[PDB]
RNA sequence: GGAUGCGAUCAUACCAGCACUAAGGCAUCGGAUCCCGUCAGAACUCCGAAGUUAAGCGUGCUUGGGCGAGAGUAGUACAAGGAUGGGUGACCUCUUGGGAAGUCCUCGUGUUGCAUUCCC
RNA sequence: GCAGGUGUCCUAAGAUGAGCUCAACGAGAACAGAAAUCUCGUGUGGAACAAAAGGGUAAAAGCUCGUUUGAUUCUGAUUUC
RNA sequence: GUUCUAUCAGGUAAAGCCAAUGAUUAGAGGCAUUGGGGACGUCCUCGACCUAUUCUCAAACUUUAAAUAGGUAGGGGCGCGGCUGCUUCGGUGAGCCGUGCCAUCGGGUGCUCCAAGUGGGCCAUUUUUGGUAAGCAGAACUGGCGAUGCGGGAUGAACCGGAAGCCGGGUUACGGUGCCCAACUGCGCGCUAACCUAGAACCCACAAAGGGUGUUGGUCGAUUAAGACAGCAGGACGGUGGUCAUGGAAGUCGAAAUCCGCUAAGGAGUGUGUAACAACUCACCUGCCGAAUCAACUAGCCCCGAAAAUGGAUG
RNA sequence: UCCGUGAUAGUUUAAUGGUCAGAAUGGGCGCUUGUCGCGUGCCAGAUCGGGGUUCAAUUCCCCGUCGCGGAGCCA
């Protein structure tokens, strides 16, 4: 329904929701959950536990368990992230890891960012930075009490999104 | 095939069972190909069709309803080919006959003692073909009506409960024959 | 085509449908919970409602005192925080003295003492105070239940200073004291236990003190100002003006009003089927055309 | 196997709601409080889990007895075999509807005496109703309560139905 | 003539689409030292007006597919009572009191009770 | 007679309150297929409730979190039996 | 107890659930390997298999809406005054007591004591469930037998009439009126000739799928004195021993193809042929004859299918 | 035909508490030995067919094919 032709911006304009930086590989193949230091160092906030539900047919039977983890990054936190995230994959590159609905994720190893290899105690090789991209008005889906739907209207487009983020620094 | 004649399940008498997740054990179903004929085509270059309506309300056999259609089905080959008009069969067998089979010979026959008594192996399977119900419903193009006519006609000394052949006709042929090329 | 979203809606009607019956506009809305309101309805204590949040929010609050009747609830009593400056008053009203106040606005307006039927002894007012711990006499609240609502009980918190403008304001509303915002956290004076502070009127004021650029009209001594006037004893408004033309009106309303259907559906028909005999294409939503007159008939004569 | 009454068993109006009745029931329904001799139906909301008598008793309409706290005391007389009894059913107010029919019915009841007044003040029809009302002595009620519990201890069919 | 709170009727109250509570009678919105909270104010929440009408809330319309309700169009199924009524029979039938159904047209993209009460 | 369950298992698999709302499908994430996980959008009872069937329920009765002990003693009008 | 309200059996179209199995149109996207190509100084496309989604034809659980139908439920008021309650030292009715006032049936009937066979049925009708079925088994709802005469059904526990003190007379019910046997060899009309056939119901009275130019009857189409239908009789040259195919068609194994000159009529032919070659009839047309004909639907009865045991019957 | 009773690798035959399966022989590979054999190190199962219950079934139910035992009167 995009409703673009009026008069326009600053509530239109997209957003950080968030960047998640997300670890999956388990357990005991590498430890613990030891690759949270690595996450720690690069997003600066300290990772969350992942747990699993339903189906493994593969070792994976503990079920909850320590398995992966994560850090919800948003705010500066979040773009600050992003700069030094942003420069290492190369550019440009390209229009297919974007969602039509105007997210865009990639990986590498935690040892890509300036950081010490030092204070890593492990570096392990990918795992998603996943980017949401929104508009202001998000928080209606978002919040409890008047949940809607967010319209094909305020939903966010690969070209806006391709758009907003190639304007910055890449 | 071995015996049990059909008269026995031939009345509408008992309550209507044909639930295949819960009777386990059901065996093949017939006929091997309900509409015979074409099959690159519906209705079009047919513009008749021809239908067999039951006077009486039955269950006819699952094999009796493979019976009617191989003679009439022979007839059409024989007299028009292989990929002639179509046919269609649209009664279809529902009722799963349990029903006592396997007696033995002793002072028992039912073997357990003589009870029999439910959970019975089955047998086969019977259509419910109701009253008016057409159980063959044949397009055709009008020259070759006469062609299913005498299919038909082969077809009905082989089920149970007596049946009228009829140019079958909704909107006529001659509604739709016109109400085609009004909205057009 | 291929699309995702209507196509596993519009089959799926029947679902649909349900899904808008089950529950009514409010929960629509997304507004009111039907199993609190059954906890806190059955009993004849009215609901001591009060709203704040994603609602009026950030800005202003409200207080209601709502009785169930044949035709639907009936507040008995409002106040918002809004005629609170009538009283004097100018800084915030989305604050915890502000909610604070304005629920001895409702409180002291649903005695106001009222009718032939009266009611201000043993002893209304409870004065704007600065109270401890609830001082009544004393023993079995009555007339009032506090509806929180969608909002929490979060420990400390100004869904509480309502309901202790409530009970400072001879409105009793039931309580125990273990997760609530004590005296000081209207401020009043404060404290004990696990949760803390021992100071919250005056919030604020800490804050102010803690220098930097904000609202103008100074200081903590100003929540004290006007929380005196708001102490002193006089009911009741609202209000007087004049009614009120004619007629409606508005030019909002009127660039919409009134109906028209029969007509326009007829009128864009009418554009509709000269539309498609000048071409003949599509339709509306989403295919057919050799070549129609409207609707679900044309739709059966495109098969045979 | 004998007979029983399987209190749960042939359950499908007494438990399922049309399509236009599914969803939580709002909650008037669980407020709603009746007053002594209130006509009222128990025919269960399926919705709600609680406060159900045995689904045997659908359909009847009792008159309120006595309350207890949230439930509700309605009598009811069973029905069909021989002798039976008045027995009291303990319901809370989301299965036990009003009869609307006792309302219309108060109401046919007041515009008749309105009538009563007018035409025995300047009007005339009946003459022979108005000699039984005028002597009566009244009241309430309940030796007639127990006449009314004695003969639907039915005769007749429960000799009838004690065979066959 | 009506947006804002709490609700009744809970498939006439939808999915989808197009105008509007609004220069001092909202929500988006800004500060997050804070009570509160999160992993991360995103939610949550003390605080609060610079912007916005762009939404949400909700207001004028769109029947489009959905359906309540009804109008014609299918008296057809079905069944209660009764027949030295018919039929070899499964079965039918008259009489007595009753009678769904699909299509098309239609109405309908709310209604109702208490609030705060408002621009004209 | 058809169809199929209970003779266990549970101090949390109870209680309450705040706070959340699905199953699932598409789209996105180097590697992973079983691949969880992480995200977004759509998402009304199709999920979830130990256990038959069945029926029920969406700020819940379902989810999450803390706390708690009422699986306390004694009495019972009445329904089932 | 009809009328008011409730809500409910119930099972067809639709919805969720699910559907065997076969009959599928349009059209997006999965997967796999292979094949082909222009476009341009790889791409992209196409083809070989699967699935969305538009989606037709047919039963099956739940729900609509049942329609139904029986069920099945139900048929005093006011004021005054005291006392009370639950739920803010808070709002209210309700309860209670006291006192006054004002208001289509027709004994089908309540309570108590003490006693009985039981505490093993049957059948019919309706609705069923099992069972091939059964004078089966097992329920539901009812009427009867049991425990019910008398009259009809040849006889006959439960079908019909009918419910009975005894007797007398009258009239009837069911059912019947040729004789046996009271009472019609009744009236108007029509069908059947098989001794069909003398029969509601019955373990008891059989008769089917299917067939029948027997006969009657109803209807519709076409053909008719611009002469029909049938029969009998009579006319048909030439292209050219029709093109294919094949020992061979050549009218006449099989398969093109079916026109015309010359004509008033006159088809490249209807059945009979010899290994193959050998003739006759016939399409169409005409006469003779003179009146209805033919086609087709529908229906009745009858006929057929139709074989069993000591001796023939609808009593 | 009734009541009882079993089955696990090529073959004979152990075993469990619901989460874990063996032995011996036979056989497949080396070494003995001039060569085989005697002997000596090494190795290797859809627990009968079948469906169900459960967090997890070789193990707990139900059916069946086979192989067993034990009954079957008064004619």
């Amino acid at each position: 329904m995009s409703t673009e032709k009026k008069q326009l911006n600053p509530m239109r304009d997209i957003k950080v929701q968030k960047l998640v930086l997300n670890i999956s590989v388990g357990e005991s193949g590498d430890r613990l959950t030891r690759a949270s230091k690595v996450l720690e160092q690069l997003s600066g906030q300290s990772p969350v536990f992942s747990k699993a539900r339903y189906t493994v047919r593969s070792f994976g039977i503990r079920r909850n368990e320590k398995i992966a983890c994560y850090v919800t990054i948003r705010g500066e936190k979040a773009m600050q992230l992003l700069e030094s995230g942003l420069k290492v994959k190369e550019y440009e590159l390209l229009r297919r890891n974007f969602s039509d609905t105007g997210c865009f994720g990639f990986g590498i190893q935690e040892h890509i960012d300036l950081g010490m290899k030092y204070d890593p105690s492990t570096g392990i090789y990918g795992m998603d930075f996943f980017v949401v991209l929104e508009r202001a008005g998000y928080r209606v889906s978002r919040r409890r009490r008047c949940k809607a739907r967010v319209g094909i209207h305020q939903r966010v487009t690969k070209e806006d999104a391709m758009k907003w983020f190639q304007v910055k620094y890449e | 095939m071995g015996r049990r004649p059909a008269r026995c399940y031939r009345q509408i008498k008992n309550k209507p069972y044909p639930k295949s997740r819960y009777c386990r054990g059901v065996p093949d179903p017939k006929i091997r190909i309900y509409d015979v004929g074409m099959k690159k085509k519906g209705v079009d270059e047919f513009p008749y069709c021809v239908h067999l309506v039951s006077w009486e309300k039955e269950n006819v056999s699952s094999e009796a309803l493979e019976a009617a259609r191989i003679a009439c089905n022979k007839y059409m080959t024989k007299n028009a080919g292989k990929d002639a008009f179509h046919l269609r069969v649209r009664v279809h067998p529902f009722h799963v006959l349990r029903i006592n089979k396997m007696l033995s010979c002793a002072g028992a026959d039912r073997l357990q003692t003589g009870m029999r008594g439910a959970f019975g192996k089955p047998q086969g399977t019977c259509a419910r073909v109701d009253i008016g119900q057409v159980l063959l419903s044949v397009r055709c193009k009008e020259s070759n009506a006469k062609h299913a006519e005498e299919a038909l006609r082969r077809a009905k000394f082989k089920f149970p409960g007596r049946q009228k052949i009829i140019h079958s006709r909704k909107w006529g042929f001659t509604k739709f024959t016109r109400e085609e090329y009004v909205k057009l | 085509m291929s699309l995702q979203g209507g196509f596993v809606k519009t089959q799926k009607t029947h679902a649909y449908f349900k899904r808008f019956q089950v529950k009514f506009k409010r929960r629509r809305q997304g507004k009111t919970d039907y199993r609190a309101r059954i906890r806190l309805t059955n009993q004849d204590k009215n609901k001591y409602n009060t709203p704040k949040y994603r609602f009026v929010t950030n800005k202003d609050i409200t207080a209601q005192i709502v009785y169930a009747t044949i035709a639907g609830d009936i507040v008995m009593a409002a106040a918002y925080s809004h005629e609170l400056p009538r009283y004097g008053l100018e800084v915030g009203l989305t604050n915890y003295a502000a909610a604070y106040c304005t629920g001895l606005l409702l409180a002291r307006r649903v005695l106001t003492l009222r009718g032939l039927d009266q009611e201000y002894e043993g002893n209304v007012e409870a004065t704007g105070e600065d109270y401890y711990v609830e001082p009544a006499d004393e023993r079995r609240p009555f007339r009032a239940l506090l509806d929180v609502g969608l909002i929490r009980t979060t420990t400390g918190n100004r869904v509480f200073g309502a309901l202790k403008g409530a009970l400072d304001g001879g409105l009793d509303i039931p309580h125990s004291d273990k997760r609530f915002a004590g005296f000081k956290k209207d401020e009043k004076q404060l404290d004990s236990d696990i949760h803390r502070k021992y100071i919250y009127g005056g919030h604020v004021a800490d804050y102010m003190r803690s220098m930097a650029e904000e609202e103008p009209e100074k200081f903590q001594a100003h929540f004290s100002e006007y929380l005196k006037k708001g102490i002193d004893a006089d009911g009741m408004e609202s209000l007087y003006k004049k009614v009120h033309a004619a007629i409606r009106a508005d030019p909002t309303m009127a660039k919409s009003t009134k109906k028209e259907p029969a007509t326009h559906k007829r009128y864009n028909l009418k554009k509709l089927t000269y539309e498609q005999r000048k071409a003949s294409l599509v339709e509306r939503l989403n295919a057919l055309n050799s070549s129609a007159g409207a609707d679900d008939d044309d739709e059966e004569e495109d098969d045979e | 196997m004998p007979a029983g009454h399987g209190l749960r068993s042939r359950t499908r109006d007494l438990f399922a709601r049309p399509f236009r009745k599914k969803g939580y029931i709002p909650l008037t329904t669980y407020l709603r409080t009746y007053k002594v001799g209130e006509h009222v139906d128990v025919k269960v909301n399926g919705a709600v889990h609680k406060g159900m008598p045995h689904k045997f008793y659908h359909g009847r309409t009792g008159r309120v007895w006595n309350v207890t706290k949230r439930a509700i005391g309605v009598e009811i007389n069973k029905q069909v075999g021989n002798r039976i009894i008045k027995k009291r059913i303990h319901v809370r107010v989301e299965h036990v509807q009003p009869s609307r029919c006792n309302e219309e019915f108060l109401q046919r009841k007041l515009n008749n005496d309105k009538l009563k007044a007018e035409a025995k003040a300047r009007g005339e029809v009946i003459s022979t109703k108005r000699q039984p009302a005028g002597p009566k002595p009244g009241f309430m009620v309940e030796g007639t309560t127990i006449e009314t519990v004695t003969p639907i201890p039915y005769d007749v069919v429960n000799d009838l139905k004690g065979g066959y």
